[PDB]
């Protein structure tokens, strides 16, 4: 086509989508990560990972306002994984690197475990 | 804006 | 901070949720615009628009599926505008950048009335 | 990935 690309649109965007999630508003799921609860949009979690798009493309789960995650799973692993999904930030330290691998291996989040991977193959 |  | 960022991860998630919308997956709303119909998701229309923003942070006009835009706007403008908040690009041309400029201006869009600006006043 |  003969468009023009506005190149800070996509990040505008998510800024936005982060402010709504700060503010709680139209968040229409909480995922429990054992005594945890952290609020999000649907459509966002499918945007950045393989096992949310997985669950709520599922003609039952789709339907759910709250998800479980396996007990083995960090709370704050995923609540590091949860900023990244918004902002594009990853908050990756030697005392979390291992939860934050772990945590994006289950939710399917490919370049987050490729960095990790990375990440701990330079402090072997 | 660009041309993409 | 001491956090890494990913240069693409704003972009893939405005292409996912592009091809949610593609699929009509989790769209929870419909703009209409005289005979012409819609579907989209509240949170990125929200993400993309002062219109909208005002609109859905309304207590009511939060819980609507409907939304009716005024008589005046053109459906091509609306079509090419709800393309760009989902993809950054715009489909700018002789005859659609009056339209395009006038439906940018009632939803608050404020580059995309900038570049209608600058396109017009080169060919004046 | 780059140091923002
Ligand atoms: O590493 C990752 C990040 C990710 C996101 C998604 N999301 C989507 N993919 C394709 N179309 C759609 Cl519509 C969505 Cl929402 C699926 C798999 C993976 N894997
Ligand atoms: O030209 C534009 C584009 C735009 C978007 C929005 N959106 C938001 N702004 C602040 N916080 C939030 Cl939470 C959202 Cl969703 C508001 C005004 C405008 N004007
Ligand atoms: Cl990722
Ligand atoms: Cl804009």
């Amino acid at each position: 086509d003969s468009c023009i690309q506005f190149t800070r649109h996509a990040s505008d965007v998510l800024l936005n989508l982060n402010r709504l999630r700060s503010r709680d508003i139209l968040t229409d799921v909480v995922i429990v990560v054992s005594r945890e609860q952290f609020r999000a949009h649907k459509t966002v979690l499918m945007a950045c990972s393989g096992l949310f798009y997985s669950i709520f493309t599922d003609q039952l789960k789709c339907n759910l306002s709250v998800i479980n995650l396996d007990p083995e799973i960090n709370p704050e692993g995923f609540c590091i994984l949860l900023d990244f999904m918004y902002t594009s930030r990853l908050n990756l330290r030697e005392g979390n690197i291992m939860a934050v691998m772990a945590t994006a291996m289950y939710l399917q989040m490919e370049h987050v475990v490729d960095t990790c991977r990375k990440f701990i193959k330079a402090s072997e | 804006w660009v041309i993409p």
